[PDB]
Formats: C-alpha cells, structure tokens, sequence
C-alpha cells in the first residue's frame, strides 16, 4: 500500500511540474510580447525544469518506489549525469536571472543600450557549460572501484575532491553570488525608495508598503531556494566525510533529495506565474 | 440676423423626404450568413504601430506606413516586400497608392503630404515633391490622378493639390472641426471627408464647395469610404457605430452598431458588391457588417492591438487589415 | 521548389528588406523618447540642446529624442496616443505668468490654463505610468513681479507671504496635487535657469530614476 | 542611370583577366546584375548572375567554376574574374541591371559593353527566321519557339524580347510576354501561346533595324535564340 | 457677403432633377443580384482559381 501511495504522489508531482513548465514555455513562445532578456532567461529556466521533470524524475521515481536500481550501470550513470547537469543548469539559471536583474537595476545605461538578447544567450550558454563541467568528471575520471560496488542500488560518486568541487560549484558559489547580488539589489531599492503634511504621511505609507513588498519578494525567493537546495548539498558534503559516524536515515535523506526536484517544480511558479506579464498572457490565452 | 430661420428649413425639408427606411425594404433579402474569414497571409516586418495602408489598383500590391519611420509596399500574393521607403518624419498618420501605382503618398503629424515616385529610373524611391501647405497634422492624402492629390489636415480644411506645380489647386474650408479621413468617389469628380465635429461634407473637386453635409454621428468621425456604386458612403466615428449616407437621398439610411461594442471605429471599407462593410474597431477586432441589413456577418480576430486600417482589393479577392500590433494580415 | 527564377530573387529582396527594417528598429529602440508640453519652452530647448518639432541631444552616453508638439492647436485627443510609451513627459510653466489672462476677455489665467493642461496630460489614459518632468521657468521675473504684485491675485485662497521661496513652494505643491495617480508615477519638479547646464542634468537624473523604477517594478521590487 | 563596362583586351591562350562595370545614377545595391556575352557574328549568351546583397549567385553550365562574379555595393561597381580563358571565350560582355519585384521590368537597362578576345535540361529558344528583309511602313512579325512551356504555375509567362541595333547595346521591348518596356514606342506588341510567341510590330520605322533576341526566364539557365536580323 | 455665394450654391435645389428613393433601391438591388456571381467575397471562389491559396 505504501508503494502505491508513493508512486501516486511522485507521479502527481512530476505531472504538475511538467504541466507548469510546458505552460510557461508555451506562453513565452506563442506570444512575442514577453520576449525580453529577463523573460528569455526565465524561459530557459522553464525549459530546463521541463527537461528535469520529463527525463530524470520518472527514473528517480522508479529508483525510489522499488528501493533498488534495475536498469543497469550504464543507465544509472547516464541518469545521474543528466540529473546533475540539469539541476546545475537550473541553479545557474536562477543565478543568471539574479545577475540580469542586478545589472538592470544598477546599470540603467547598459540596460537601455548594451542589453540585448545576445546577453541572455551568452548567460544560458555559460550556465550549460558550467553544468557540463560539473557532470563530466564522473564520466572521464573518478568513480573508484568502491563506487557503484553494489549493482542493486547505485549511488553518486562520494570522492572527497569530486564531491566538494561539485557541491561548491553547484550550490555554494551560486548561493553566495545570488546572496551578494540580491543584497546589492536590496540596498539599491532602499536607496531609491528613501530618495501638506498629509501628503508626506501618504508618501511615507507608500514607501513603507513598497519596502514591505520588496522584502517579501526577496524573502520568498531566498527562503524557497534555501529551504529546498540547502539540505541536499549539506548532506552531500557531510556524508562523504561522515561515512563512519553518520547513519544516513532513509526517510530524511529521501525528503532532502526530493527537495531539489521540488525547487525545480517551484521555480516557474515564483519566476513567471507571480510575474505580471506572464499572468496577463495566461489570462489572455485562457 | 444670424441665419436663425435658415437652419430649421433644411431640417424640415430633409425630414419631409423620409418615407421608408432601408431596413424595411431589405426585409425580403436573404441573410448573407456567417462568412468563414480566415487569414491567408501574415505580413511582418513593421516594428511599430502601423496607422494606415492602401491597396493598389492591381489588387496585389499594397502599401503600409508605421511610426517606426518606414513606408513598406507589400506583394500580397507572395508577401514579398516590394520597397522600404524611410519616412523622414516618423509620425505618419495616412498613406495612399496611386491608381496607376506610379506614386505613393504619406502624411503624418507634420503638415506635409509627401509624394513618392515608385517608378523612378534611378530605382531608388525618392520624394517627388513635398506638399507643405497645411497648418495641422495630415489625416488623409488620396490620389485622383498621377498629378492631382487631395489631402486632409487637422487644420479643419482639405486641399486639392496640383502636384507638378506644388500649390493647392483648391481649398475646402467648410469644416469647423479637424478632418480625419477622405474618400474619393469612383469617378473621382467628388469626395467626402469626415471630421471630429461629428459631421461629413460632400466636396466637389472641380468647383470646390460643400454641396451637402451629414451630421448623423454623435462623436468624432474617424473614417469614411465610398459605396461602390458611388452614390453612397459609410462613416466611422468614436461613437462606436457606422452610418450609411446617400448623396441623393440626403439622409442617413442605416446604422451598424451592437451593444457588445462600446469603442470607436478606426476604419471602414466595402466589397465590390457593396453588401459587406469591413469596419475596424478599437477592441483589436474587425466586424463585417451586412451593408443591406446591418447584421454582423463575421469577425476578423487575430490582432493583439487596435486595428488601425483596413481595405478591400479592387478585384474583390481579399481584404487587408492593419493594427497597432505592427502586423498586417490578408483575409480571404 | 515551386518558385521560379524571379520569385527567388524577390524573396531575397524581401528578406534583405526584413534585415534592414530589423536593424533600423534595433537602432531606434536604443534611444529615449521625451514628450515636451507646456511658458519658456523655447528658452529651455535652447539651453538644453509648422508641425511637431524633433530635437536630438545626447548627455553622457544616453541619447534623447525630444518631440515638441510645435503648437499643434488641432485636436490633441486625436494624436496624443501617438506618443504612448514615451520615457517621460517634459512640462514647462512660467512662474511669472500668474498675472496674464491670455486675452479672451479675461476669461482665463495662463496659470490656470497651465494647471488644466498639466492635469489633463497627467490623467491622460495613454500616460497612466509615464513620469512627468515639470520645469518652472522665468523664476527671476516671478520674483520681481511678486514683490510688486502679490500672487494672491492668482490664488485668492492663498494666505501666505509673497517671498520667492514660499510662493515657489506653494506653486509646486499646487502643480503636484493635480496628480491623481501619485502611486503609479512621480513628478520630477525643478526650478530652471540657475545655469544653462543644470536642466539637462535634471532631465538625465529623472530619466535614470524612471528607468530604474520601471526595472524594479518589473522584478516586483518597487 | 548609366552602366560603364571596363577591362576589355586581348588574352593569350589560357590567360586570365577581370572585367569591371561601374554603376551610377541608380541604386546599384538594390538591383541584381547580369553578365551577357556575345561572340562576334553570334548571338548573346547569359554568363552569370549575382543578386542584390550577394545572397544568390548563379552561373551557366559552360562558365561555372572558371568565371566568378562579385559586386562592391559601397563603390557601386561589378566584377567578373576570368581564369583559364579558352579560345571559345572570345566575346563582348554586356552588363544588365535587374530588380525583381511584382510589376518590375527586369533587364530594362543594358550597359555599354566591352570587347574581349582570346588567342542538360536547359530550355532552348529558337527563332524561325535569322533574317527577314522588310521595308519601312510594313508591319513585321517575329516568331520564336521554346522547348519547354514558359507559362509558370503562378500565371506569368516569362518571355523577353530584346533589340540590338547596329553599334548599340541591346534594348528591352517585352519582358513578360504582355508588358511593354519603358522608353519604347507603343508600336511593339507581344502575344503568344503557352509555348509559341511572336513579336508583332504595328509599323516599321528607320530605327527599328537590328537583330531581335528572345529569352526565357522560367529558369535561370538562360538561353538566347539565333536572332532575327531585319534589313531594308 | 457669404450669402451671395450661399444662394448661388443653394440654386442646386432647382438645378437638378430627382428620382424617388424606391427606384434607387430597386436599381441597387438589381445591380447587386446581377453581379453577385462576380463577387468572390459574396460567393467564395473555389481554391483552384484562387490566387491567395
Ligand atoms: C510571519 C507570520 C507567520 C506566517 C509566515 C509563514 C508563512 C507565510 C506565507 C507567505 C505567502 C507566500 C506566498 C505568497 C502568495 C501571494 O501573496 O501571492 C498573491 C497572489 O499570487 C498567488 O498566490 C499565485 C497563485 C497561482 C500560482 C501558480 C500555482 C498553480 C500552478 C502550479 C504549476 C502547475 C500548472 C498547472 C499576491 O501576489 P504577490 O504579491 O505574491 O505577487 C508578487 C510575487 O509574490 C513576487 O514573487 C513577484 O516577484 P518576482 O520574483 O520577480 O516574480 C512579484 O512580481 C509579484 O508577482
Ligand atoms: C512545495 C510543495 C510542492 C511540497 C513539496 C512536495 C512534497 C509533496 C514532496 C517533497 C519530498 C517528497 C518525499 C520524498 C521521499 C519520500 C520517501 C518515501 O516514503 C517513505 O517514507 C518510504 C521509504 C522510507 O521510509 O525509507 C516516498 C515518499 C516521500 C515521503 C515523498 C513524498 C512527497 C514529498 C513530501
Ligand atoms: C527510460 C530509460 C531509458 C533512458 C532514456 O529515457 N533514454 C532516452 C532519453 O533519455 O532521451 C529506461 C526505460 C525502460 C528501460 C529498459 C527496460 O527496463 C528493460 C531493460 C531492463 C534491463 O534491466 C536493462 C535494460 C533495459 C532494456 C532497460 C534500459 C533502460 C530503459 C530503456
Ligand atoms: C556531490 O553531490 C552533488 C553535487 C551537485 C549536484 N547537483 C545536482 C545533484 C543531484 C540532482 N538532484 C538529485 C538533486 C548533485 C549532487
């Protein structure tokens, strides 16, 4: 009975993610009114999330329902590499969207003159290149004899150097850069907003409301990103150096692992559905 | 003193001639039925709001103008752009195609209706002459001959131009409000112009005086087109209605409006038979009206912004439409 | 292929025209469109540089195209929509003109007419989210005239001193009160002719702030 | 509007030379340019074609490879480099402008021409009479035949008529089998069937003496007819 | 005086003969029915001879 419920829940989550990403991509494509550098990055992120949902999640769901891998070593390696590549691409797409927002906010001259879709294309290419560099090492090298020693259940490489490098370049460096960029954006917004008495009081109320709105937006974005992708990389970093001591509980580990797929599902919701232009386009089409 | 009694006499005379409305006569006419209008060609390339377009006499070439500063001539069959003429003033409000197709006119928020020669041996399209005789924005410039063009301006007066001389042959100052559109009769002997004063006047090219005036509309008239027979014309206004006027009956014949429409009209046109009235609207759509029964025979959707201009081919094959979305679509 | 020899060349010409149009549109996009309304308009244009007049000026890597209506006395309601999407609206008013009546048997005051025009433009449906750059010109003459003719003649309900600073502040407050959509747009008010180069600096600062605010709004941060 | 060829001369066997043609008085960039060769005492022959913007380039089967065509839009000039010139290449080359759009008149202007001396499903156009003795004031009809029907599915018939008077470059008379080229008297008329065509002249003038040539533009491998040489 | 021009233009009241509106409507409908077959928009022409398909 537990296996059936697990399969139903995983299938529902995958279907919801696929539907959301496909809707975002269709809205961006069929209507050339949301074609912008930031919107182009959002669409690329949606495409990456759709690839995650359609390619790796069903394989991951099968790996979880049956509790064992029954497809072979080659398929296991391909699935692991694809999942790592796509998740890294999604994280770096979030980082690139943050960087684009920061550049637009703090560099209006560049926004007006030097910002073009080629910038979005270059950012997407850089993100995919970083993802490929993260996912290639397990193929060309590493994967010591101890790794994948049990064909029944294959596990990602746990080499200290590889695990630290991958975790860093996939979450910590993107996390630090995103935090710095959003802090810069927050200070810029604070400066701009801060920059007969009844009118002054009304202006003060408006400024407080705008400050609360921006704080809420930043908090929502950062809370989702952290609460999803932080535990996974924390465990991926601790367990390889805590093989002897840590027990690696199954339920907690599984939930932490699926937090990343939850973030992949949620990213379109935060970045497009909340966006005014995207919701207007959906209303017009629907 | 101030012609107090003269105003009522014309109204009484016009009222006395009303015996039967158009709708009553056309009761026995079978309904046209819904027309399955479908876009066959989508024209892209304009990057700003297109305001005017006009068909050529060959029924295959049309010209369009946009606020991006470009005047484009389209090959309707193959969608091949014939010419791309950069407008020196990017505020075009109207454009036209000469009956012979040799010349094209355009007018904008400037007071100059420029004439372009499309058949120059130099190949490059050049401004044949600049007609700077108006004091307001030009609303409509229309060719009668290769040498004569009539213009409409926001200064509330139209002007007949002898292009070779470059001077206004005749001036039509009867309008008190801004004239927004101009339509020539099939014979080109007379033309009708609509104005923001919610009235339309009949102008004679040769003599240059207002033979008659029509005041059915309750708001600014935006467009007018001549019925194919040439003895009637249809009006378009911000009143969200279209009205049919007869030059010989002197009175309004019928109106085209629906409660679901609450926005102004941008353009109007007729088919060869005259049974269909193609009208643009601010609701991003064009509604086809039964000219003899005022029934909406169809709707031309597919525009993401206000429909600014439309027109029917001389051969009666397809109708082109233009909208602020910068897309022109051919419907058949 | 079904196309003939000439059809392929026609398609080639059409796509060349497409490339040229796209290039020209991209070039035109990277430029700031400013609508100017108003009153010292000629003086401001001279210091910062029969139909609509176009003025081109550049200030520190940013290109501005200014579209002075050129005394278009025709129906403004019929062509104002042509400027939908302009970055900002420049409005010029002469402070010293609180006494003029614009003839017409003294049925109007130029200050009242300017206020009415400002209200109409600010509340215009085509400029819901368009910033307004308000310039108060001829401050020297205004100061010289208030000392000999109190501004209470223009504002019967105004009970205050006739000093330059207080009158200027009251006029600015009156003009800004006309904004019935204060949240959507901000009014950048400046007193000009301190030196010829300050007006362009204020225009640049206002445009930069408007762009930044729009970018923040797109991201939901403002 | 003017076109001026250059680069003529005498070439040794297997030699190489480049012909040039400058353009003035018209938008060179917007007009496609053709090279038409003509061996002495022989008819014309299309050499190469370069479309506006250099996007499309076509060559004849007998000139492809060793002959290349390039255009310089900034300088408004045309070039035709030649290599491995054969004795058969002895001919005079004429440059022809052409702009392709509905209602246009391709091949409506021809250049001065330059002399040059050395040492497969193509539609064949044949003219019944190489020479036709006539007198002024008498209507003259010139007939031609095409191996492949020139009526295209689009509804247009791609037949061209050219006149090359003694000591003059070819001049266009008819370009779509029904349309009269600009700068020509209305006397000339054009009509024909889907494969058969003729050039009927209402009345013959002194300046009409010359050799009349025909072309098909249904497909680019253009072929010239023998040529009808009128004499008085 | 504009009245002198106005009366001369108003002389159209007698310068022109008139026809009843009923006859005009009859002629209009007769023309419409006579040329109904010649209007592609009124009668959708087959795609075989349609240049736009
Ligand atoms: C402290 C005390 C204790 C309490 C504290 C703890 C708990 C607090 C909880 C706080 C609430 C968090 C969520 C906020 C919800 C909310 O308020 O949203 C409301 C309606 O919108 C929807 O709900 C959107 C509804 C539809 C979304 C799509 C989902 C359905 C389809 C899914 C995919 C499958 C497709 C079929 C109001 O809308 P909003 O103000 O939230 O919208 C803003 C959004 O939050 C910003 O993110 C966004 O910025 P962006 O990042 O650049 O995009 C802004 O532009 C703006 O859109
Ligand atoms: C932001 C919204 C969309 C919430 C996040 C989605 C949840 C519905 C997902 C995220 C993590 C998922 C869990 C990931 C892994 C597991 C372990 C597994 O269940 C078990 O406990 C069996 C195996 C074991 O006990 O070891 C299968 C279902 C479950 C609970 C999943 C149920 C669905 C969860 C809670
Ligand atoms: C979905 C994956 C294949 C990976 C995939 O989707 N590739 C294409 C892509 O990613 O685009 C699974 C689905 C069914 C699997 C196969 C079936 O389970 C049958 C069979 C089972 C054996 O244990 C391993 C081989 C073999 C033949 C499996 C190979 C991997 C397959 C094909
Ligand atoms: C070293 O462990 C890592 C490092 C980087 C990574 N990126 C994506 C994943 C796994 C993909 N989902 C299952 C979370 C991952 C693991």
């Amino acid at each position: 009975s537990y296996q059936v419920i697990t399969s139903l829940l995983l299938g529902t989550l995958i279907f919801c993610a696929v539907l959301g990403n496909a809707c975002v991509v269709a809205a961006i494509a069929l209507e050339r009114s949301l074609q912008n550098v930031a919107n182009y990055l959002i669409g690329s992120l949606a495409v990456t999330d759709l690839m995650v949902s359609v390619l790796v999640l069903p394989m991951a769901a099968l790996y979880q329902v049956l509790n064992k891998w029954t497809l072979g070593q080659v398929t296991c390696d391909l699935f692991i590499a694809l999942d790592v590549l796509c998740c890294t691409s999604s994280i770096w797409h979030l980082c690139a969207i943050a960087l684009d927002r920061y550049w637009a906010i703090t560099d209006p001259i560049d926004y007006v003159n030097k910002r073009t879709p080629r910038r979005a294309a270059a950012l997407i290419s850089l993100t995919w290149l970083i993802g490929f560099l993260i996912s290639i090492p397990p193929m060309l090298g590493w994967r010591t004899p101890e790794d994948r020693s049990d064909p029944d259940a294959c596990t990602i490489s746990k080499d200290h150097g590889y695990t630290i490098y991958s975790t860093f370049g996939a979450f910590y460096i993107p996390l630090l850069l995103m935090l710095v960029l959003y802090g810069r954006i927050f200070r810029a917004a604070r400066f701009r907003i801060r920059k007969n008495e009844r009118n002054a009081e009304a202006k003060r109320k408006m400024a407080l409301a705008r400050e609360r709105k921006t704080v809420k937006t930043l908090g929502i974005i950062m809370g989702t990103f952290i609460l999803c992708w932080l535990p996974f990389f924390i465990v991926a970093l601790v367990l390889p150096f805590c093989e002897s001591s840590c027990h690696m509980p199954t339920l907690l580990g599984a939930i932490i692992n699926w937090l990343g797929y939850s973030n992949s599902l949620l990213n379109p919701v935060i970045y497009a559905y909340f966006n005014k232009d995207f919701q207007n386009a959906f209303k017009k089409i629907i | 003193q101030e012609a107090e009694q003269l105003k009522n006499q014309i109204r009484d005379a016009r009222k006395a001639c009303a015996d039967a409305t158009l709708s009553q006569i056309t009761n026995n006419i079978d309904p046209v039925g819904r027309i399955q209008m479908r876009t066959r060609r989508t024209l892209r390339g304009h990057l700003a709001k297109i305001y005017a377009m006009h068909w050529g006499t060959d029924s295959r070439l049309l010209v369009s103008a946009s606020q991006d500063g470009k005047l484009i001539i389209w090959d309707s069959y193959t969608t091949n752009k014939v010419h791309a003429i950069p407008l020196r003033s990017s505020w075009v409000m109207t454009c036209a195609y000469a009956p012979s197709g040799n010349y094209v006119a355009c007018g904008g928020l400037d007071n100059i209706c420029s004439i372009y020669n499309l058949k120059t041996r130099e190949g490059n399209v050049r401004v044949s002459r600049e007609l700077a005789g108006h004091t307001g924005y030009l609303s409509c410039c229309r060719f009668l001959d290769d040498n004569q063009i009539v213009t409409s301006s926001g200064d509330t007066t139209c002007a007949l131009w002898d292009i070779e001389t470059g001077q206004q042959t005749t001036t039509f100052t009867g309008h008190t409000g801004d004239v927004m559109s101009l339509s020539l009769a099939p014979d080109t002997r007379l033309f009708v112009s609509g104005a923001c004063d919610a009235s339309a006047k009949l102008w004679d090219v040769r003599e240059g005086m207002c033979r008659q005036t029509f005041t059915g509309h309750e708001s600014d008239i935006n467009a007018i087109c001549f019925f194919p027979n040439g003895n009637a014309f249809a009006t378009g206004s911000d009143d969200a209605t279209c009205r049919l006027f007869d030059l010989r009956a002197d009175q309004e014949l019928m109106t085209y409006s629906h409660d679901n429409i609450i926005c102004g009209i941008t353009s109007v046109s007729f088919s060869k038979s005259g049974r269909l009235l193609l009208a643009g609207y601010d609701d991003f759509n064009c509604n086809v009206w039964d000219a003899l029964k005022a029934d909406r025979a169809g709707v031309l959707a597919g525009h993401d912004n206000r429909v600014s201009c439309l027109g029917v081919t001389d051969d009666g094959m397809a109708v082109a439409t233009g909208s602020w979305d910068s897309f022109l679509k051919i419907w058949n | 292929c079904t196309l003939s020899a000439e059809d392929k060349a026609a398609v080639e010409r059409s796509k060349m025209i497409d490339r040229n149009l796209r290039e020209d549109g991209e070039k035109a996009a990277r430029e700031v469109k400013l609508l100017l309304l108003g009153s010292g308009k000629n003086t401001i244009v001279k210091q910062m540089k029969t139909g609509i007049v176009e003025t081109h000026f550049t200030f520190k890597d940013l290109h501005f195209k200014m579209f002075d209506v050129g005394a278009q006395r025709s129906e403004r309601k019929k062509w104002i929509h042509c400027f939908e999407g302009v970055t900002a609206i420049i409005f010029c008013v002469a402070l010293s003109d609180y006494d003029l009546v614009l003839a017409d048997e003294a049925e109007m005051n130029r200050m009242h007419a300017s206020m009415k025009l400002f209200d109409s433009i600010c509340n215009n449906k085509w400029f819901t989210d368009t910033s307004i750059i308000l310039f108060l010109n001829k401050k020297d003459l205004f100061e010289e005239k208030i000392k000999k003719s109190p501004l209470t003649i223009c504002y019967p309900e105004y009970a205050g001193s006739n000093t330059y600073e207080e009158a200027a502040a009251y006029i600015q407050c009156q003009f800004e009160d006309l904004n019935k959509r204060k949240d959507t747009k901000e009014i950048y008010t400046h007193f000009t002719c301190s030196t010829d180069t300050k007006n362009v600096q204020f225009v640049f600062d206002a445009v930069t702030d408007v762009i930044i605010k729009n970018n923040l709004k797109d991201c939901g941060l403002f | 509007v003017q076109l001026v060829e250059s680069g003529g001369g005498l070439v040794q066997p297997g030699g190489s030379r480049k012909l040039s043609c400058s353009a003035s008085g018209f938008a060179f960039s917007s007009f496609g340019m053709h090279w038409v060769r003509q061996a002495p005492e022989k008819g014309l022959e299309w050499v190469a074609y370069i479309s506006s913007g250099s996007g499309t380039i076509y060559y004849a089967d007998t000139v492809k490879g060793r002959f290349t065509i390039s255009r310089d839009d900034p300088k408004n000039t045309l070039f035709l480099q030649m290599t491995s010139l054969r004795s058969e290449d002895t001919a005079m080359y004429y440059c022809v402008r052409s702009i392709y759009y509905y209602g246009s008149s391709p091949f409506d202007f021809w250049g001065q021409g330059t002399t040059l001396t050395v040492s497969s499903a193509d539609i064949v156009m044949t003219q019944a009479t190489s020479s036709v003795p006539v007198t002024p004031g008498e209507s003259v009809s010139i007939s031609c035949r095409s191996s492949k029907s020139l009526l295209h599915s689009n509804g247009n018939t791609y037949l061209y008529w050219f006149l090359q008077r003694p000591g003059q470059s070819p001049q266009l008379l008819i370009y779509r089998m029904s349309n009269l080229a600009s700068g020509v008297p209305d006397r000339f008329s054009g009509s024909g069937s889907g494969t058969a065509f003729t050039l009927t002249i209402s009345r013959l003038e002194a300046e009409d003496v010359g050799v009349y040539y025909c072309m098909q533009h249904l497909e680019y491998p253009l072929t010239f007819g023998a040529g009808t040489k009128l004499e008085l | 005086a504009q009245a002198r021009k106005l009366v001369e233009q108003l002389k159209m009241e007698a310068n022109i003969d008139r026809i009843k509106v009923s006859k005009a409507a009859a002629d209009l409908m007769a023309y419409c029915e006579a040329h109904a077959k010649e209007d592609p928009l009124l009668t959708p022409v087959p795609a075989s001879e349609n240049p736009f398909r």
